[PDB]
RNA sequence: GCCUGGCGGCCGUAGCGCGGUGGUCCCACCUGACCCCAUGCCGAACUCAGAAGUGAAACGCCGUAGCGCCGAUGGUAGUGUGGGGUCUCCCCAUGCGAGAGUAGGGAACUGCCAGGCA
RNA sequence: GCUCAACGGAUAAAAGGUACUCCGGGGAUAACAGGCUGAUACCGCCCAAGAGUUCAUAUCGACGGCGGUGUUUGGCACCUCGAUGUCGGCUCAUCACAUCCUGGGGCUGAAGUAGGUCCCAAGGGUAUGGCUGUUCGCCAUUUAAAGUGGUACGCGAGCUGG
RNA sequence: CCUCCUAAAGAGUAACGGAGGAGCACGAAGGUUGGCUAAUCCUGGUCGGACAUCAGGAGGUUAGUGCAAUGGCAUAAGCCA
RNA sequence: GGUUCUCCCCGAAAGCUAUUUAGGUAGCGCCUCGUGAAUUCAUCUCCGGGGGUAGAGCACUGUUUCGGCAAGGGGGUCACUUACCAACCCGAUGCAAACUGCGAAUACCGGAGAAUGUUAUCACGGGAGACACACGGCGGGUGCUAACGUCCGUCGUGAAGAGGGAAACAACCCAGACCGCCAGCUAAGGUCCCAAAGUCAUGGUUAAGUGGGAAACGAUGUGGGAAGGCCCAGACAGCCAGGAUGUUGGCAAGCAGCCAUCAUUUAAAGAAAGCGUAAUAGCUCACUGGUCGAGUCGGCCUGCGCGGAAGAU
């Protein structure tokens, strides 16, 4: 049911990630299987309200990147130490 | 809560002797672990150590052998005697008054109790300013030369006196607060009874049983600090205030008694004192003497008193009863705490104790006496209730004269039975 | 009670990987054999490692225990 | 009042309290009190907050204390000069960084948990926030 | 080509466990002990003269992710230089960028010599 | 042949008092007062277990928390050692307000008189003696009140010298 | 005088900073040749107890080092002749 | 303490070691003049190295919390057992300057290569001065992550450095004065007047003179963002109506306290929210509907504001 819409990261690193989080996106990674890992950026408020639901961390999610639907599972979440925010999500293909 | 060598001396010649068992009780209540209890006998105190040179060397040897941390005398000893004992044995020395002040310091949980205990400690320490060891040495000078202008001993005396005055001033503030709390009741025609006596007299548990209100009680000496007041029912005058109080011990420090002036205001102005006495204590006469001595010290011995002998259950084959003076006024009562024996007789004696009316009226009216129900049941009660022929209702009532007068003013008073 | 210390011993690697050494030059001063000796390197009585031949210093890790060895490669 | 039973040494250096907290998730119970600020938490403060919240929940549920004060803090007495050796140990503190979950709580409704944690946070010297258990 | 022995390279992706398998040669145990040699007692070990037996144990090989081991990408922490703040601590630009953890890998690879069987 | 151990070791061989004091220096360095700080002190607030005849917040307020002043004790050694006279008293004062009295007001466990507490308010007022060198303090007797602090702990080129 | 830390990953680095030691010992406790491998626990066993020696097992240095601490030590630098 | 004419070039240190030494002095470090010897030296790139710091982690050394599987002791039976306690091990969770199965950035050592630099490197000789340092930044010990405090490391400035800025203000920011000019461009910092330059352009916020001093904490101030409940089955605050049966539940009536805390007819009612009553009666909250026709309710994240906020000419 969960359909996230994400872009492919032009630049990756500390500075780029913090610029994303100041612009209210945040980075994430898709790995697993045998295709190469894909580094993407997501919309923070949308994914936060999405992961408020408990079944987010159990169902098969879909992510739309460059018009391609990739089916994934949420593997790890990195959260801000004291704010209700997200730093990074790891998605495993399945 | 450290290791101590305990010291007691049998001053049998004069009344300056103290009880070793009570002393050990105070020490254990303080929490100190006793490694040895030394005894001596003397005629009058030795000025240099408070004990002989031989006994001082024995206490030094005992400290050296046992590795003790403190030495607890059961007696008041001067700062010079403390200094000389300290010089002989490196361990610290605690007076009986110091032990009592330490016990109260540990026990104090309220703001008032902390204030009083720190005032007592400040006065006790102001007594012990004999050594002015400081690193600034004597300030030399002459006429027209710079300097502090005064000695360090005088400066320290100034500072101690100033801070003592500060603690005192906050204490009269606390007295004003408690006096407002008192004055809430005095404008009312309040009866107030304060139960007081030697420690471990069972008076706190007597309060708990009478008032059905939980207050701390145990086998710990000086268990209670600060008073607690509770409403109680008495047959004659109705509502009365029972007050628990901090207990006494033989030879309370005078600085402590002065510090507790704010707390003792309840006993000062009590309409009755219930002097609760442990009958099972073999030193019962000494307890009477000590309690009367402190009452005289605070100048509260002219108040009406009534003795209450608790712990009759420890007396074999005894039943409670009330001993009465030649004027037919109950001056002594006996009772028990846990078994509850003697409690109703204590209530009856309390009814008899304070009152100024014995007349009983009988009232009756046509159907206009629901207001009479309300007013009677409002002031006190209906003493004897019944009806009679033709719908008439014949009450019998006995309430105080002030209640009579206020009821007469409020009502039309066409009953022509109540004044 | 705690105003004491010993003169510092100036221990450590005195001559680093790849530098040229004459015979007899101390490579590393050490308490215990933190570096062991390999080719053309001698161990002293206080565990000093010195060059036994003119060459260039080389560091390596050898053996089952992954121990560090000092060797001198003849230039 | 918490304290280590024993220690290798009696006096630690002052150090610094930089960085972000580890152990930033509610692990044992369902609810937790998390530190938003930074600073020390003394054993007296920890005891005060624990007593307040345990009174707020009248002997019900279960309470975990995640922070333990294991750092000795020395203070020199008054009328003493500088130097002449390091001061004597007077109390123990727990260094708190942002994100550190301090207390944890289970077996209670969320309203009672919030009330108890307000009463506790009224005793601590650092800003805190309410947190709830999360999956992954 | 297959198997064994000796000596190396590398030093856990190489180990420890579990299951199976091998005696032609080799190896192992094994047979005996005046002597060569030895037990702070013991032919257990060291050692000598051998070859009836069995691969039981050991050893080698093969299979198994039980444990060990290895281990990205992305993010995070930290930090050099320059600048800023609300300056006990942080943030911005730029360069370097962990540890832990996840996905996954992993039942080593190889050189000289000798013997047996093809 | 060295506890030359004060361990780069004055000599083989060596302790104290000075208020009867002296001389060269140093504000490189203490005491006074000033400065920085503000642990301590004083005041203020946050939470509310509890006390308060029932009743957390009339009046208080434990366990703990946060500030303010610069005011006590301290910390530092910044100024002054080619001199910045110290405590108390007398004379003369001046500001602050965290108000002692008098004014205005909210609450009150304010029936009335009399109070308590908080808020506004600095115009004016704001003891005399015994004891002691005293400041303080105790006491006697007063008053509407006998405020708390700053001013080199105001004030010796104004007095005194306990 | 020696060990560690402060000490900021070469050296070095102060305070009346935090903690401990030395002012020796040994003709074997030195040299060399040959040989060997610990602590602890589990189980069974005469006197035997939680802990004396023996037998096997797990374990792999949690032992040892003449004396503090640090760093080392299985080729052993540990033990025996 | 004082030490007398001029100009030109270079130009410190306030550290280590030792000392009856500590405000003295000596060697070295630093200055300077001279002589001599090589890419000698610095910077950057690449290459070869060793770290054990920051961070991290918890195998080790210690410390810590909870749970699990459970020896062993002890209050009692006079070997059972256990509301106390409970080591080992297992799982999760943290902490360490004197912990490390990990581990940077920098710095340091060495080699090679350009370019650049008044040889800036090394040695020797003549002459010194100096060995009270101060503050600022970063990393620390100590102190209270107190001090214009003290003690180290490292860089900068002052010392020994003028000019511009910070009102004034050695050590902070910009910036290194050979001399003259009534010429121009910029740095920090500024551009309404004192006072040189925008009463400049565009879009927002604030109403507090906030700006131009301050905290926990308190608050329908005001702007913005993402969701949520409800509403044309009519919502929210407004406007009418009912709160009773056992029962005065029991140990005082719902309303001192304590225990049951469940039904009920029913549109609905907690054995009752405070007031109040001696206490009932009473008061009416929770509790439910009618009428009323466009939005309403309250949590989260954030910009800027408010109170908390009292000193002496
Ligand atoms: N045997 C017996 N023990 C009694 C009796 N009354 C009281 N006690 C016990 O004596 C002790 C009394 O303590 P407490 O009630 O605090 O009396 P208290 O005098 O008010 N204590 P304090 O004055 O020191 O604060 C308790 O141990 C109580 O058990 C009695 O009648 N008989
Ligand atoms: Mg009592």
């Amino acid at each position: 049911m969960f359909t996230i819409n994400a872009e492919v990261r032009k630049e990756q690193g500390k500075g780029a990630s913090r610029r994303l989080r100041a612009a209210n996106k945040f980075p994430a990674i898709i790995y697993g299987g045998k295709e190469a890992p894909l580094a993407i950026e997501l919309d923070h408020d949308k994914v936060m309200n999405m992961q408020a639901k408990a079944e987010f961390y159990s169902e098969v999610l879909t992510i739309v990147v460059d018009g391609k639907e990739i089916k994934v599972k949420a593997q790890d979440v990195q959260r801000h130490p004291y704010k209700p925010k997200l730093q990074h999500i790891d998605f495993v293909r399945a | 809560g450290e290791q101590a060598v305990l010291v007691h001396i049998y001053f049998a010649q004069d009344k300056d002797m103290e009880d070793l068992q009570e002393f050990e009780s105070l020490v254990s209540s303080a929490g100190v672990e006793a490694l040895q209890v030394i005894t001596g006998s003397r005629k009058a105190p030795h000025p240099k150590y408070f004990v002989g040179e031989g006994k001082a060397v024995e206490i030094a040897e005992a400290v050296k052998a046992t590795g003790a941390s403190v030495v607890l005398f059961d007696h008041a000893l001067s700062p010079a005697q403390e200094r000389n004992l300290e010089r002989l044995c490196e361990c610290r020395v605690i007076d009986r008054t110091g032990l009592i002040l330490d016990i109260f310091a540990q026990r104090a949980r309220t703001h008032e109790g902390k204030l009083q205990v720190e005032l007592a400690q400040l006065r006790h320490l102001a007594t012990r300013l004999v050594r002015g060891w400081t690193h600034l040495e004597r300030q030399k000078g002459g006429i027209g030369l710079r300097g502090p202008g005064e000695t360090q001993l005088e400066t320290d005396r100034r500072l101690l006196r100033n801070r003592i005055v500060q603690i005192q001033s906050r204490l009269e503030r606390v007295e004003k607060q408690r006096e407002q709390g008192r004055q809430s009741r005095i404008k009312a025609d309040v009866p107030t009874v304060s139960l007081v006596g030697y420690t471990n007299a069972g008076k706190s548990t007597l309060f708990n049983r009478i008032t059905e209100a939980r207050v701390y009680a145990a086998d710990q000496l000086f268990a209670t600090l600060d008073p607690t007041l509770r409403r109680i029912d008495v047959a004659d005058v109705g509502e009365t205030v029972l007050a628990d109080t901090v207990g006494f011990i033989r030879h309370l420090p005078h600085d402590l008694v002065a510090a507790f002036k704010a707390t003792l205001q309840e006993t000062r102005q009590a309409t009755l004192l219930l002097h609760v006495i442990d009958a099972a204590d073999v030193r019962v006469q000494e307890n009477i003497e000590a309690v009367n001595t402190v009452l005289e010290e605070i100048d509260a011995h002219e108040i009406p008193t009534l003795l209450v002998m608790n712990k009759i259950d420890m007396l074999e084959d005894f039943e409670p009863r009330i001993d009465r003076d030649e004027e037919n006024k109950p001056n002594r009562v006996w009772l028990s705490a846990q078994t509850g024996a003697g409690i109703p007789q204590l209530f009856q004696a309390l009814t008899e104790r304070l009152s100024g009316e014995v007349a009983q009226h009988t009232l009756r009216l046509p159907p206009q006496e629901g207001r009479l129900r309300s007013r009677f049941y409002q002031l006190q009660a209906i003493e004897k209730e019944w009806m009679e022929e033709d719908g008439s209702v014949s009450l019998q009532v006995r309430m105080p004269i002030v209640d009579w007068r206020r009821l007469c003013k409020q009502e039309p008073a066409l009953i022509d039975y109540l004044i | 009670r705690n105003g004491r210390d010993s003169e510092a011993k100036r221990l450590g690697v005195k001559r680093f990987g790849g530098e040229s050494v004459l015979a007899g030059s101390i490579i590393v001063r050490q308490r215990g054999t933190k570096f062991h000796a390999g080719a053309n390197v001698g161990c002293g009585r206080d565990h000093t490692l010195f060059a036994k031949a003119d060459g260039k210093v080389k560091f390596e890790v050898k053996g089952p225990k992954n121990r560090k060895f000092i060797s001198i490669e003849a230039e | 009042m918490l304290q280590p039973k024993r220690t290798k040494f009696r006096k630690m250096h002052k150090g610094r309290n930089r960085g972000l907290a580890q152990g930033t998730d509610v692990s044992f119970g369902s609810f937790g009190l998390k530190a938003v600020g930074r600073g020390r938490l003394t054993a007296r403060q920890i005891e005060a907050a624990r007593r307040a919240m345990t009174r707020a929940v009248k002997r019900q549920g279960k309470i975990w204390i995640r922070v333990f004060p294991d750092k000795p803090i020395t203070e020199k007495p008054l009328a003493v000069r500088m130097g002449k050796g390091k001061g004597n140990v007077e109390y123990w503190v727990a260094l708190i960084q942002p994100g550190k979950v301090l207390y944890e709580m289970d077996g209670v409704p969320e309203e009672l948990a919030r009330e108890a944690f307000k009463l506790a946070a009224a005793k601590l010297p650092i800003k805190t926030t309410f947190v709830t258990k999360t999956v992954m």
